[PDB]
């Protein structure tokens, strides 16, 4: 008798449920006065969820408020915010931005934003610093976070001329590094009149704008920036000029604002050296279904590996790939366990590969119409 | 259970010494036309067939009798010829087998010596199922019992193994 | 990789690894053998050994018959068969031993069979090979 | 999982028979029939599992069941997609 | 199934197991074979 | 991916081996009968047969077995013919092929030699796709690529080709 | 020339594989493919 | 059996009947637990865990858990002695 009575079990072996993690938290890392008026600490993350919020804890009128004011002017998102100290030197300024850690073993600059997910369980996607990303020192130590985090590190580079901007981007070469050269033109209520802003929270209010009106895998390269009042150094594109100055700098992967009074974005490239991750769309959703599948799969690391096993992992992964293909995320896909890579010798060291290939949705940078006249329905006006 | 060649090649020698006396001396593959009744199985042609649908290798034997006899014994070569063809009517020969279906029977001339110069050719055709089945995967040994496990048993493993 | 929770399970070393402690991490044992190297193979080798020869107290010499091979495999092979569905064995064979059952040993009175089974490993690397192709951009025309 | 482990202490010897195993089980679908009627799962699936029943299982005295249902999820977000269209625009027309 | 009164059972032992005292609880003989374990089993044999 | 004579050569003289260890000598093309349970492979004849739609020439190759054995062995040459005929009802030989057929098995008179009086002709027919296929016009090869183009390739033209 | 040379910065020393022919051939062919539907060549060929 | 048995046998406050609330907390199962006296050399309570057999013929110390199918018909499948197992003398006697 190993048991005598009813045994009731609970054998727990269906299939499980893969969720997204919401793509759009900004981390940001921007200078500010501490005091009274602010709240915060001058190297600890802040989870700002408002724009009420950015003012109680950074003060209004320091300089990451107003990266701030440009996000929740724009959109509605979730800011992961360190803030840092005004440097004497603008050499040394670039030092406090990157930070790195402390002598208590705590990171302090933009190394903070990896403490966003274990802190305030929001991981940024959007790593923003404005201003100081024209510096090669912090958008290298920006391009090597957002290889930390899985996020796209948003550039801005000089508000010099055009060349400046083209020979800022050839340094890079990184697929998670997406550049908006023109400084965007505000209106500071600071000091009654219109400032030179960095032009890159204000694109960063664009990617966290389009995940919640038009999703995750749509590029913001066409949609309004509200806050502004115009461009620094405007530039140009008339109506289907591929020599314009706006199409140069997006065939040398830079992000433009092109209109009168400034209101679109122009680009959906990143400075990728393969075509390959070229997209910005493509690299997002890359990032999400590898973040989605990593943290969603977490259930399955001692579960046994037995033929019910792989089979309730791959429909539990078919229907995460198929609530993405509906949506309107993907096109289509192939997710199969990998007959070839699990052998009774792989299986027994614990080691099972899954395979899903699938197709992004590309942003459609150039509609072609190619219109004729011809002769060939002149003969049906007769009846 | 599946039958042999072996097995076979006694069994036709088995009954033919039991149902034909004045047969001398019956054998599979014999020489030495030692006496004048003798009788000399042979092997002429084995066919295949349909095949069934497990391992086993469907076969038709042309099992030929040749009966050697000097001259002057005619009339009492072909007596010993009419006691084979009355068995092969139903003949299975104990062994699981189709009866045996009888071709032919005449005189020929053989390539060998023909110090006996009349032969009888005596040919007839049965089925075999000689590849081995797949029905069962193992065997029926008695005896006393030993188990042993994955990573310890073969030839080379003698105290591994239990009988409680 | 660079954690010191995956630098003290290469030492095969369990560990206590969430923030406030809530899980185990780890299925290794400290051996030395690569197939021991697993606290599932370990423990149903040394159950299913327990299970087998300390269930055989009926099989003594009480007129062993040739009917006594079919009475031990055929409740040997039910006991491994309701460990297959069970979920605790992916393959077994209960099978004679091809190269220890002799014609001179048969005479000896002493036949021979092997019980082998394949133990559920755990999934302790569950990889995950996602790539973006461009193979059904075609399937966007109707 | 304790309405079947406090409700079925009654066949803890009652020998398997043919109407043991058919008056344990449908005398478990009436039970998940009220609780989907009543709206607590959607649909359920209850039989006795063929491959766990073995003739060496049954033979201890043990005989398995299987209970398969969907619970109701709380719609926690309820999503709603509006588009504006000209599909019937032309509708208006006659 | 690690309880005391299963214990015993898993000894070949029946018990009397709840409030008030009012279960047998138990089937099974003394049996070193695992044929002939329960008591059911060598009262029908016993019978036909 | 395709088959070829030479590779179907070398298979059935590999596999033989393995199965067969009382056939000591396996050979496509032998000679020089220097001991008693001796095979030689042959070839007869090759057929055509319904050509398929694409570059193959269909081909039913008659495999010819021939097993020469000193005389007083009869019955130890016909255990050798009977593990041959055992092996041909499923076989492929592990080459994406058809099994092959059976024909026929019997005592032959060779136009060869006859210190080897008894011999067995063991023939059989399995089908080829000799011809190369159509479907796909390149081969696969692996390692470093080189790149050149129209006016200025060949043998003739190492420094044309690049390898970024 | 200027098109297939200076786009082959991807195909650098990263783990050539079997797959790595099929991968660089196949992305040369329907270029040269976007070519001859659009008008540029008559006809091509990408042959070892 | 249970945690009222595992606090009748060696009572509140032992450092055998914390490790069996770190049992029943989690799980609940069979314990076969020994229990020894505390020792004042600690190279000698090591010692005095593994034990043997004793003066009279009686296993003491861990090795009484190979009575534990003669006494109880409950095989200890799990050895586990908290506290004293990280030194090479006592683990062992785990390993034996």
């Amino acid at each position: 008798s190993f048991f005598h009575g009813v045994t009731v079990t609970n054998v727990d072996i269906g299939a499980r449920t893969i969720a997204l993690p919401a793509s759009s938290v900004i981390g940001l890392c921007d200078v500010f006065t501490p005091g009274a008026q602010a709240s915060a600490k001058p190297n600890v993350p802040v989870l700002l969820t408002s724009k009420k919020d950015a003012a109680a804890a950074f003060g209004i009128g320091s300089s990451i408020y107003l990266a701030c004011e440009a996000i929740y002017n724009r959109a509605q998102a979730v800011i992961v915010a360190v803030g840092v100290e005004t440097a004497e030197t603008p050499e040394a300024q670039a030092s406090a931005v990157i930070g790195g850690i402390s002598a208590a073993g705590e990171r302090t600059g933009l190394q903070a934003l990896l403490d966003g997910k274990s802190r305030f369980n929001a991981q940024p996607r959007l790593l923003v610093a404005p201003g100081h990303s024209a510096q090669q020192a912090v958008a290298t130590a920006m391009d090597g976070l957002a290889e930390k985090l899985r996020a796209i590190a948003i550039l801005d580079g000089p508000n010099s001329t055009d060349e400046a901007a083209v020979a800022y981007a050839k340094n890079f070469g990184s697929k998670r590094l997406f550049m908006v050269d023109p400084g965007v033109q505000v209106w500071d209520s600071a000091t009654n009149a219109a400032r030179n802003a960095p032009a890159s929270a204000y694109a960063a209010g664009l990617f966290a704008w389009t995940d919640a009106e038009y999703g995750f895998w749509s590029s913001p390269s066409n949609k309004e920036i509200k806050g502004v009042t115009g461009t620094s150094r405007p530039v140009e594109f008339l109506d289907g000029d591929e020599t314009c100055r706006a199409n140069l700098l997006n065939n040398a992967n830079i992000a433009t604002i092109i209109r009168d009074d400034g209101y679109r974005l122009w680009g959906n490239r990143t400075l990728s050296s393969d075509s390959k991750w070229a997209f910005v769309t493509r690299v997002r959703t890359m990032d999400l279904v590898m973040d989605a599948i990593l943290a969603g799969h977490k259930w399955a690391v001692d579960r046994g590996i037995t033929k019910t096993y792989v089979k309730d992992v791959t429909e539990g992964l078919r229907a995460f790939m198929r609530d993405l293909k509906n949506q309107g995320a993907v096109i289509n896909f192939e997710v199969y366990a990998d007959p070839d890579l699990n052998s009774a010798s792989q299986l027994a060291q614990g080691k099972v590969y899954w395979n899903i290939r699938f197709t992004d949705v590309p942003p459609a940078e150039n509609p072609n119409f190619r219109v004729e006249v011809t002769d060939q329905w002149l003969t049906e006006v007769l009846d | 259970q599946a039958v042999t060649l072996e097995a076979l090649y006694a069994a036709i020698e088995q009954v033919l010494r039991e149902r034909l006396p004045e047969a001398q001396l019956i054998g599979f593959w014999p020489g030495v036309p030692e006496n004048t009744p003798a009788v000399s199985l042979e092997i002429a042609e084995l066919l295949p067939e349909r095949d069934p649908g497990t391992g086993e290798s469907a076969l038709l034997c042309r099992l030929q009798a040749r009966i050697m006899v000097p001259p002057g014994a005619d009339r009492q070569a072909v007596s010993i010829a009419c006691g084979i063809v009355r068995t092969l009517r139903e003949q299975t020969w104990n062994l699981s087998l189709q009866p045996a279906r009888f071709v032919r029977s005449a005189v020929d001339g053989s390539r060998e010596e023909l110090k006996s110069l009349r032969v009888w050719l005596v040919e007839w055709t049965q089925s075999l199922r000689l590849g081995d089945p797949e029905w069962a995967w193992e065997d029926q040994p008695p005896g006393s019992l030993m188990l042993g496990f994955d990573p310890q048993t073969g030839p080379g493993h003698e105290p591994d193994y239990f009988a409680p």
